[PDB]
């Protein structure tokens, strides 16, 4: 039902004439997003199957719809970018986001583990095109490598760890039909087969330890800023961690402990180094490093309560921080440069803008109940009856996340900017409209987080 | 297998086991033929031909003998797969004794704090 | 940082070695202010000015890091103990408070009988 | 020496050559879709979209089970003794060692 | 009539590979036929229409 | 009277009314749902006689628009 | 309705003797208002559930009844399992909203008395330790995620605790 309509999008920006392209890429996209929350939505109990194992059904991901809601919204501030080079490299740069949509659906719809793995990182090829490409400052390499050799240095341990699985116990394939899996016996040479499935999921989804491949990627921008939302895609995109903790290994959670203090004290180091960096996008990219790792910490406690505010995080995340590099990058196209002390002035010059600066940062802070406090709410109360001691240490993280995002509101809540002239027009129309789609998702999630928040809910 | 042992060597085709009946219009044959379609796409891309799509009409040899090769290649993959069906059910039973069935039981497992 | 008086007029002395040090000062402040006060009276211009002072300010934080750390020696050394080591710190901290716990289950119950939640 | 790499222009929309416009060139283009296609889904996604969500079609037997809960509540407590659970889906298990 | 085919043409085919997409997915449950109707879940004696539902 | 101070308000002012002419549109059938309530029925609740189990649709609760999307 | 235990009956009646000055102002402002907006809202309720007239019943509640033990039939496999799990996890879905009604019933005794708080009602303070210690045992709680294969291993080990302690006694 999703897989083909979406492949049909690859002939429509080629066939379409020179004028159009980004006109028919928009509308049709749109139309197929409002299907996703049309069919995706049914469940019993327990979710059944969708059909037979080449996509199937979703028991805990409406994950799925964030990537439809990005399906459109990354096409939108790519306009500005792009718009003086060829025909021909527009139209390849709209497919290998069609592209990366194609493998994305699959990766979260269809159940299994072995499949799975060559979308997993099929993700990361048509990615790496658009990182290398187009970067408005230097060292895009330094970067662009750093995206696969991170990763596949993770990931690859997977095809030694998820086939050695199958080959003792029947098969892994649907995951629905995993019952068959026994409980770990605890042994040394089984140590190395937990943390090859964990490795590929604590690189994409980033601890304090092996961090560096994300804040990279960030600060190098790919396209403008809407390709930056691709790689947010791909922290929640590293989902396993939900499948192969409950299923595989149930029993281990003596070798999590030090993963847990891990990713723990890359919540206060993380939030300290991002108060004195110059870089406004680098001040998303490690607020982004916290947030996922907040659901790090909730999935290795294994409580029931844990998922349902990780789940949340998930969803809550990737419409905050992709609403914030879309004002970073409503920033970029103007002063064209990633500096935030040379880029101030907001209502002065930023009227409507600033409205939309405000509710972004507000979401990093814990706002009345939208998607955010939700998410983070339902950790803060996994952790104490995990350990007691946690609070002490989680409630020093509530304080810099405050300074996360107000010391991006106070950089640009100033009436100065004397040796900028540039900046005219605040926002042509759909500059705004961007931000209007981006929180308006997550005011109509106050009235029902059922459906956003729901492992077995 | 590896080495054959009821078949004789060196074949195209089975011939000796025939019934099987081949794949009509199957989800996988649109694939190959879509892979046919694909490289006359891009051989205007190197020899440089005005439109990918609506460029020169030798696209149909492409699209025919990804097909055809493919046919017998899919044909391959139905008989090797039965045939290693067939004699792992032929050697079961021959043996008997390799195999022992257990069903219907109660154990007690430890079970996860937290 | 601050001493026992605060410094803001205190020690200055007139002589002749500080007569020429301000007139050093105000040498080069004059020189970069010219370059600005060219570029920002005119009207055709439209567009963020650059400046070499602050594009070397985000590079310094951004940048030069593997051409720097070369001479180590101790103090290098001293901020791995700082920095790993406050993991081993926590370590057995949360490790005293999981002997505590797992004891009480199996043997004299603290937890509560209204407990359900996770 | 530089010969052809020294090429820059700046370019911005803002007014001049474009009235008041998002996409760059054109004013027919702009329109039908800046304003027209851009604003369809807003309306179609958003507002048709929000009656569904969660709303409707009962969603993971949420509303189901506040039904099938309260009969069960009456029927147990006027026959037997223990409410709803006590030794729940296990009866005579086949020892234990 | 002739100017409104030439000027959509790519337009048609999004809603219409929608069809293809919902037309041919459905049909993999004539695949999965078995335990139509088995033990006490969702089974029922038919009436009037064959094998209650699809 | 003061020339005052400058906002480019007209790009601003522009995109709320822009906002609220595609909301109003669909706004519409947002008030053809309350009256939905209103002229059909909503809800009963009653044990059902040995039959059928579903007709149109499995379970309707509530609103008459539930039934109405479960057909589809 | 039924289900729910509440309070008998509520006296609440005035006397209205000591000082005349101007009656009652809470009762002259109660009476004007169920006039005023309250009989107004009255009509256009009843105008409203006359004009439905035709009205569908349907089936509202499914059945779905045992389907067969799910600590009974084991050695994994895929076409016996399936449905007796899913058993487990419609009966934890029920048991979740089972404790909501017995944690709204003590809900309902502190709003009604409020002054005498733990010196009365009693029998909902019961009901309520009974069944959350009961809940605690048998459905999640210390055994993590909800799944109904791990459920007979926590409902062995409380079989096996009984038995030690029943075997030294």
């Amino acid at each position: 039902k999703y897989i083909i309509p979406t492949i049909m999008l690859m002939p429509l920006t080629w066939l379409s004439k020179n004028n159009m392209i980004w006109v028919n890429s928009t509308a049709h996209s749109l139309l197929i997003s409002f299907t996703s929350l049309l069919l995706m939505n049914q469940f019993g109990d327990n979710s059944l199957n969708f059909s037979l194992l080449f996509f199937s059904d979703s028991l805990s991901t409406p994950l799925l719809i964030l990537t439809m809601w990005l399906l459109p919204l990354m096409l939108m501030a790519s306009q500005h970018h792009l718009s003086k080079e060829n025909l021909t490299r527009k139209k390849l740069f709209i497919t290998m986001l069609i592209s990366l949509q194609l493998f994305l659906i699959m990766t979260f719809t269809a159940m299994e583990l072995i499949l799975f793995y060559i979308l997993f990182e099929a993700t990361l090829v048509p990615t790496l095109i658009i990182i290398t490409r187009w970067g408005n400052q230097t060292e895009r390499l330094n970067a662009g490598l750093y995206f696969l050799f991170y990763t596949l240095a993770g990931s690859l341990p997977l095809l030694v760890a998820l086939i050695y699985i199958q080959n003792t116990v029947g098969s892994l394939n649907f995951l629905m039909l995993q019952y068959w899996v026994q409980p770990v016996h605890n042994s040394w040479s089984n140590v190395f087969m937990w943390l090859a499935c964990m490795m590929a999921f604590m690189v994409k989804m980033p601890l304090y330890g092996l961090h560096l491949w994300l804040p990279k990627a960030h600060v190098e921008a790919p396209i403008a800023g809407s390709m930056v939302l691709a790689a947010v895609l791909l922290k929640l995109g590293g989902y396993g961690m939900l499948r192969i903790t409950l299923i595989l290994n149930p029993m281990t959670d003596f070798m999590a402990y030090p993963f847990i203090m891990l990713s723990l004290w890359g919540m206060i180091m993380t939030s300290s180094i991002c108060l004195r960096q110059t870089d406004l996008k680098s001040l998303i990219a490690y607020s982004s490093v916290s947030h996922m790792a907040l659901v790090i910490v909730a999935i290795l406690i294994q409580t029931p309560w844990s998922y349902m505010g990780a789940t949340a995080l998930m969803i809550a995340h990737g419409l905050t921080s992709s609403m914030l590099f879309c004002l970073a990058n409503s920033n970029y196209e103007r002063i064209h440069s990633r500096t935030m002390i040379l880029a101030r002035g907001l209502q002065t010059l930023l009227p409507l803008m600033a409205t939309w600066w405000l509710l972004a940062s507000l979401t990093n802070l814990a706002l009345p109940p939208t998607i955010n406090l939700i998410g983070e709410l339902f950790v803060v109360m996994s952790t104490f009856s995990w350990s007691n001691i946690t609070i002490i240490l989680m409630g020093v993280n509530m304080v810099i996340t405050a300074l996360y995002s107000l010391y991006m509101l106070i950089m640009t809540q100033r009436g100065k900017y004397t040796y900028h002239i540039n900046n005219i027009s605040p926002s042509f129309t759909r500059e705004n409209a961007l931000m209007s789609l981006h929180i308006l998702p997550l005011l109509l999630l106050t009235l029902n987080p059922k459906i956003i928040l729901g492992p077995l809910y | 297998x590896x080495x054959x042992x009821x078949x004789x060597x060196x074949x195209x085709x089975x011939x000796x086991x025939x019934x099987x009946x081949x794949x009509x219009x199957x989800p996988r044959l649109a694939f190959v033929g879509f892979l046919g379609y694909c490289s006359g796409l891009i051989d205007n891309a190197i020899r440089r031909r005005p439109v990918l799509l609506a460029g020169l009409h030798r696209q149909l040899l492409y699209i025919t003998s990804f097909v055809f090769v493919g046919y017998y290649l899919l044909k391959r993959q139905d008989y090797m797969y039965a045939v290693r069906d067939h004699d792992m059910f032929s050697y079961i039973k021959s043996h008997x004794x390799x195999x022992x069935x257990x069903x219907x039981x109660x154990x007690x497992x430890x079970x996860x704090x937290x | 940082x601050x001493x026992x008086x605060x410094x803001x007029x205190x020690x200055x002395x007139x002589x002749x070695x500080x007569x020429x040090x301000q007139a050093e000062r105000l040498a080069i402040r004059s020189r970069l202010k010219r370059e600005y006060q060219l570029q920002y009276y005119d009207p055709s211009r439209r567009g963020v000015i650059e400046d070499p002072a602050l594009v070397r300010w985000t590079y310094a934080r951004s940048a030069n890091i593997y051409p720097n750390f070369r001479p180590n020696t101790k103090t290098s050394l001293l901020g791995a103990l700082f920095g790993i080591g406050p993991l081993v710190f926590w370590y057995y901290v949360f490790k005293t408070d999981r002997d505590r716990k797992e004891k009480l289950i199996q043997e004299g119950k603290l937890d509560r009988t209204f407990n359900i939640s996770y | 020496r530089w010969q052809e790499d020294p090429e820059p222009e700046d370019e911005n929309l803002y007014e001049k050559n474009p009235d008041s416009h998002g996409y760059d060139k054109d004013p027919a283009v702009d329109i039908w879709n800046m304003r027209v296609v851009f604003f369809f889904g807003f309306s179609i996604v958003l507002v048709l979209g929000s009656t569904f969500v969660a709303y409707l079609p009962d969603y993971r037997m949420q509303e189901w089970a506040r039904r099938e809960a309260e009969r069960l509540v009456k029927y147990r407590e006027a026959h037997g003794l223990p409410i709803m659970e006590s030794n729940c889906f296990d009866p005579s298990k086949i020892q234990l060692p | 009539l002739l100017q409104v085919v030439r000027d959509h043409w790519v337009h048609v085919l999004v809603p219409m590979g929608f069809v293809f997409g919902y037309y041919l997915d459905r049909k993999n449950d004539e695949k999965l036929t078995a335990f139509r109707n088995k033990s006490l879940l969702y089974k029922r004696e038919l009436k009037p229409n064959e094998e209650v539902t699809w | 009277r003061l020339f005052i101070i400058k906002p480019s308000g007209f790009y601003d002012k522009r995109f709320l009314k822009l906002l609220r002419f595609y909301i109003l549109l669909t706004g519409i059938p947002v008030a053809i749902g309350i009256t939905l309530i209103n002229v059909x029925x909503x809800x009963x609740x009653x044990x059902x006689x040995x039959x059928x189990x579903x007709x149109x649709x499995x379970x309707x609760x509530x609103x008459x628009x539930x039934x109405x999307x479960x057909x589809x | 309705x039924x289900x729910x235990x509440x309070x008998x009956x509520x006296x609440x009646x005035x006397x209205x003797x000591x000082x005349x000055x101007x009656x009652x102002x809470x009762x002259x402002x109660x009476x004007x208002x169920x006039x005023x907006x309250x009989x107004x809202x009255x009509x256009x309720x009843x105008x409203x559930x006359x004009x439905x007239x035709x009205x569908x019943x349907x089936x509202x509640x499914x059945x779905x009844x045992x389907x067969x033990x799910x600590x009974x039939c084991q050695e994994k496999d895929v076409l016996c399992m399936f449905e007796a799990e899913m058993q487990w996890r419609r009966d934890y879905k029920v048991d979740q909203e089972i404790v909501n009604i017995i944690q709204e019933r003590l809900k309902a005794c502190q709003q009604r008395e409020g002054e005498s708080h733990r010196q009365n009602c009693a029998k909902e303070l019961e009901q309520f330790t009974q069944v959350v210690k009961a809940y605690q045992d048998r459905y999640x709680x210390x055994x993590x995620x909800x799944x109904x294969x791990x459920x007979x291993x926590x409902x062995x080990x409380x079989x096996x605790x009984x038995x030690x302690x029943x075997x030294x006694x």
